[PDB]
């Protein structure tokens, strides 16, 4: 979406290095996971309510 | 339909979404966080550190 | 010295530096081409009595021959010659797969249209090349062959069409073209046209109107079994050594060994995860060979400061030492989990660590040091 | 020269599902023990396949003109060599060139000519009760073939023309594409034992031939053979075929230890 | 408990797995074209003369350098996280064990 | 439009172009409005694709049932690939393919905004 | 096509750099957030409980 | 007649259809080169000054 | 090795920016050193065995 904007010709060229996009998202996903983890470590210390 | 209607608005959030940029929701909601906080305060006042 | 160059210094302090990798050089080259003895039909393609009309261009398959272009040097002269997917100077080192020669006659001012990306009556209605074109376009003046005093009207081109041609499409129909609102059931007048016109080729026409013979050679390179090869001399096949090689035009450096890979009948090359050739089918004996890179690495240097001495020890990380893929020996060979260390004396006494090597082993410079 | 066949019944077209059929080796490179991503035209997984019949019973002898679109997946389930070949072209008459690929039971003939095709083309075999023989007797297909630009004829062979009883035993699959002047054919032959529609399973088709044809193909027609003892004096035999269409797709292909494609994922089928 | 629940050691297994993935990624990335006609230097050199080959090679070199730079940057970030864990462990050794 | 190609959704616009202006552009310098060549009406152009999709998966070694979350769909012609009932709306999006349960449980596969999912019993 | 491809490859490479820069900065910032979250968790245990 | 090169002519073209095919049954050009646009795209475009 | 694969022509071109490779390795070497340091700080606290 960011790079090609639904242009078909661009999408087909982008595929020449598609392993790059996968890697960028692995990195962002890892960040998203930590953000939920950080919240639980600070607040959910006691599971007895 | 909100981004399609409000074009004149030039809403930055729609501009980001149309270019593939998405913000994801937190797993814990503000209500849930408040409940954890309340439990810790109730615990402290009633039983201290025990 | 490699450490000194890396650090841009004539002085190296104490410690361990990584120093490139162990490498070996090739010692000989191997050239393996299919054993083709026939010369390609250059005479038939370039010395033909007649060429086709551009609207109905000819196409011939070329196979099982040697592409020795020098045979044209004592006969032909080409005003136009251009290759698209390959450099001209590399043609003699290559093999070609599906080779076809397209052939036709056009005017001099139309020669420029026989190229990828062009427009005009030839490019749009008679003959079109793909944008992704691998091949060579050859053309020459034929005013003394294809021209007649009263006009040579045997060569036709299409002038009228409703839509453009696709690459390598031929259209030899003669249906009447409708330019207007009239159905043109025959008629052939008013806004109805016969689609083809002749070229009035005469010996006195100016150059732009003289006939030109055009030959287009279409081909593919390095991905499939080849039948047409340049004039190279095959050598013997050398196995289990670091060699340079050329297999049907594909070059590289490596170690060739027998393989257990079973290629399908149409497969000539194999590739690894990085899409790099790692196997070939030999062109004369249909044996599959695997290709292993010559250089495998693992080298670092243990250095006392250079302001003290110039003795160094070299660690070979991937050498067992129990013809070792080392630069030298000279005794003082100690084997550890971190590699084969050459140039240091093993001592049975434990000491505090100074220069760490790895896996529990350290080194130092000590006493006649 | 041409015969208009009659005495056929009227049925709606049947449909089946393609499952995981229609994959072909996209390249001529040996690969093994690896997953590879490619983007050629493919039959989409679980797509709509039109099912045509040649049955005697509700007599049918389905040989319609179908669109070619961007390429065709063709498959046949046979017991007795009924499907002989195909016609590819646009108007299918002597105005334009067209491609004829036919197995005539003695040879295989490929021609590109300005053919004037029959409006109900067929081939056929006559059964001689006397001495129990099956022989070629008819070849219709076209009334003319002018200005031929391409021709190939195979070496001679003898086809088994015997009519058979039992289930279908031979599955033949083809892929037809028309790119930059080449008519590209891929194929596979798989033994079967079935009584209805296209069987489930996976097999990748190998390249067969790249034909230097140079023509515009928008429609095609399947050529079937008849059996005899005339527009009404005929037997439909038994055979069926399937037609699907290719679309640009991204596929994940799995190569096994010996470089055979054994599985695949259609990346556009669903979110999983 | 440790025998029964294999996920207990996921924290150490993850370190091993992340580094292995990063190196396998660098090898897989060699197949990328980066705007070049081919990802293989030998195809470029077998078909093109020096001045043409140089263009195609420079496209691959630039791309290959980016792959290595990306790797190094990610290793530095991960290493910082490991350092923090190691410092925590060292503190615990001093305060919990000794 | 006058040689400029693209893909999108055309709607009436309230933008007032000066007499010499034919095209308008956004912050990314991408055309987002045109003046129609025959009727001099200004049209706005909105991209066709707007996003928000993720898939909730039990392991594939157990089952091939999945649930799909549409982050930007309200569900209350929904810009979804399919429905098939089992449609639950939450703050994290419209979740299609999962049964809502009134019992609280410990979290297994987190979805977001307080909602988790799991594969449970005829599972 | 063959001319457009050159111009498109220039844009694709640049667009990839923009995304890579973004991801790298988010990873660095996330590390700083993680440290803050760990501090907060320590304070919850030692100041609150 | 054409102008002398030292005093070259210039004419404005407007309000018309650029159908180049009309030259196919008359003109023959030895030179033809486009700089900011590909020749094959000319028929899909509109031109200003 | 990674970039050129023993191709001589590539190696000679790579030299146009060889300071880059040196910098990448300085960074990786620094990481390797820390990994041995981290191990000693956690375990080798007492040198009395
Ligand atoms: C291939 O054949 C088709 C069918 O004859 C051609 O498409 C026709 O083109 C004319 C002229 O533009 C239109 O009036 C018809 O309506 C089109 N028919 C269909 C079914 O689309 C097509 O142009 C031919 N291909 C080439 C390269 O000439
Ligand atoms: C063409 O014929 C002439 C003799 O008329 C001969 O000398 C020349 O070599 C021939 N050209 C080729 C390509 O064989
Ligand atoms: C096509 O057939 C006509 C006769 O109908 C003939 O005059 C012409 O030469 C043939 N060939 C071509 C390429 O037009
Ligand atoms: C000639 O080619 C055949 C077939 O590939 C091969 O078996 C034979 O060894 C080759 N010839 C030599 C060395 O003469
Ligand atoms: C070297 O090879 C010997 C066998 O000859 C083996 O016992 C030894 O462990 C190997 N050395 C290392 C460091 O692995
Ligand atoms: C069959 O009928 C069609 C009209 O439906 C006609 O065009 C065709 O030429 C006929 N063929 C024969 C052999 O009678
Ligand atoms: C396509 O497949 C569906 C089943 O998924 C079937 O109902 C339908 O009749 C088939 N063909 C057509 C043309 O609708
Ligand atoms: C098959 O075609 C070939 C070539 O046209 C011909 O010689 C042969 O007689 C044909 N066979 C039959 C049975 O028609
Ligand atoms: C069987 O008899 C028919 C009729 O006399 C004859 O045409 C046919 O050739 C015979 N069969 C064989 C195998 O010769
Ligand atoms: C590969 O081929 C060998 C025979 O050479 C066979 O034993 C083995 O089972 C085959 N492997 C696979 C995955 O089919
Ligand atoms: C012709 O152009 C005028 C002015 O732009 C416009 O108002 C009119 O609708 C156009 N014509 C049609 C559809 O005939
Ligand atoms: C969906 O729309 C309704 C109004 O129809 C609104 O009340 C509800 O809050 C919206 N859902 C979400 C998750 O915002």
């Amino acid at each position: 979406m960011y790079i090609c904007g639904d242009s078909t010709e661009c999408s087909n060229l982008l595929l020449q290095y598609g392993s790059f996009c996968t890697q960028l998202n692995r990195a962002l996903t890892g960040i998203a996971v930590e953000q939920d983890k950080n919240t639980q470590e600070v607040f959910a210390q006691v599971k007895q309510i | 339909g909100d981004c399609l209607g409000d074009i004149a608005a030039r809403d930055l959030i729609c501009a980001q979404k149309f270019n593939g940029l998405t913000v994801l929701p937190p797993l814990l909601t503000d209500e849930m966080i408040a409940q954890y906080t309340s439990a810790l305060l109730a615990g402290t006042i009633c039983s201290g550190w025990t | 010295s490699e450490t000194k160059c890396t650090l841009k210094s004539f002085t190296v302090e104490k410690g361990i530096y990584q120093t490139s990798n162990f490498r070996v050089q090739p010692t000989e080259s191997i050239v393996r081409f299919p054993n083709i003895t026939n010369l390609c039909p250059f005479g038939e393609v370039f010395n033909a009595t007649r060429f086709a009309s551009v609207y109905a261009w000819n196409r011939k398959r070329i196979s099982n021959c040697v592409a020795d272009y020098s045979v044209l040097y004592n006969s032909a002269s080409f005003s136009t010659f251009k290759c698209y997917g390959v450099s001209p100077t590399k043609l003699n080192d290559l093999c070609f797969t599906n080779v076809y020669a397209d052939s036709f006659v056009i005017r001099g001012d139309e020669v420029r249209q026989i190229a990828p990306g062009q427009t005009g009556k030839i490019a749009d209605y008679n003959y079109k090349l793909p944008d992704d074109f691998t091949g060579c376009v050859i053309a020459w003046n034929s005013n003394n062959l294809d021209s007649k005093v009263g006009g040579n009207y045997n060569y036709l081109y299409r002038l009228f069409r409703k839509s453009n041609l696709k690459p390598f499409e031929r259209d030899i129909s003669t249906e009447i073209y409708q330019a207007g609102s009239t159905p043109c059931n025959g008629v052939e007048g008013f806004n109805c046209y016969f689609p083809l016109q002749s070229y009035g080729f005469q010996p006195t026409n100016g150059v732009g109107y003289q006939p030109y013979r055009v030959v287009v050679l279409s081909f593919e390179l390095l991905h499939a079994p080849a039948t047409v090869c340049g004039p190279k001399k095959s050598t013997n096949l050398v196995k289990n050594k670091c060699v340079n090689f050329n297999f049907n035009g594909l070059t590289g450096t490596g170690v060739l060994t027998e393989s257990n890979k079973k290629f399908l009948p149409f497969q000539q090359f194999g590739r690894d995860i990085a899409d790099t050739t790692d196997a070939v089918r030999d062109p004369q004996t249909l044996e599959i060979l695997d290709i292993t890179p010559c250089s495998f690495g693992g080298v670092s240097v243990i250095t006392p400061g250079t302001n003290t001495s110039n003795q160094v020890a070299v660690l070979y990380q991937d050498v067992n030492c129990t013809t070792w893929r080392v630069y030298s020996t000279g005794s003082n060979v100690f084997q550890t989990r971190a590699g084969c260390l050459i140039g240091a004396e093993h001592v049975n006494n434990s000491y505090e660590c100074d220069i760490p090597i790895g896996a529990g082993i350290c080194a130092s410079y000590q006493t006649s040091q | 020269q041409c015969v208009n066949l009659t005495t056929r019944t009227q049925l709606p077209p049947a449909y089946t599902n393609s499952f995981t059929r229609g994959v072909y080796y996209p390249d001529k490179v040996f690969r093994s023990s690896v997953l590879h991503s490619t983007q050629d035209l493919f039959l989409p997984f679980f797509s709509n396949v039109t099912w045509f019949h040649a049955i005697h019973v509700t007599k049918r002898f389905d040989n319609p003109v179908l669109p070619f679109n961007d390429g065709v997946y063709f498959a046949s389930t046979e017991k007795s060599n009924i499907i002989r070949g195909w016609i590819f072209g646009t108007t299918l008459d002597s105005k334009t060139q067209s491609l004829l690929i036919v197995n005539n039971a003695t040879n295989v003939v490929i021609k590109v000519c300005e053919f004037q095709f029959c409006n109900d083309p067929f081939l056929g075999v006559y059964y001689h009760k006397n001495n129990k023989s099956w022989m070629e007797s008819e070849f219709r297909v076209y009334s003319s073939a002018n200005n031929c630009t391409f021709e190939y004829v195979s070496q001679p062979f003898l086809m088994d023309l015997e009519g058979k009883q039992g289930n279908f035993k031979n599955l033949r699959e083809f892929v037809f594409k028309n790119i930059d002047g080449y008519f590209k054919i891929y194929s596979k032959h798989t033994p079967i034992n079935l009584v209805r529609d296209l069987p489930q399973g996976f097999s990748a088709l190998e390249p067969l031939v790249d034909l230097p044809i140079g023509i515009n193909i928008t429609r095609f027609q399947t050529l079937l053979a008849l059996h005899r003892s005339s527009s009404s004096g005929w037997t439909a035999g038994a055979a069926a075929y399937y037609v699907g269409y290719l679309q640009p797709r991204t596929f994940l292909l799995k190569y096994n230890e010996n470089g055979t494609i054994t599985d695949a994922v259609d990346c556009a089928l669903d979110p999983l | 408990s440790l025998s029964s629940t294999p996920s207990a050691l996921g924290k150490l297994q993850d370190v091993v797995n992340q580094n292995a993935q990063a190196l396998n990624t660098l090898v897989k990335q060699l197949s990328s074209n980066f705007g070049a006609i081919s990802s293989v230097l030998n195809d470029i050199l077998s078909r093109l003369d020096p001045p043409e080959a140089e263009v195609q090679i420079d496209r691959l070199i630039t791309g290959r350098l980016q792959s290595l730079q990306t790797y190094v940057t990610q290793q530095l970030i991960r290493a910082a996280e490991i350092r923090a864990s190691a410092n925590l462990a060292a503190t615990k050794m001093s305060e919990c064990v000794l």
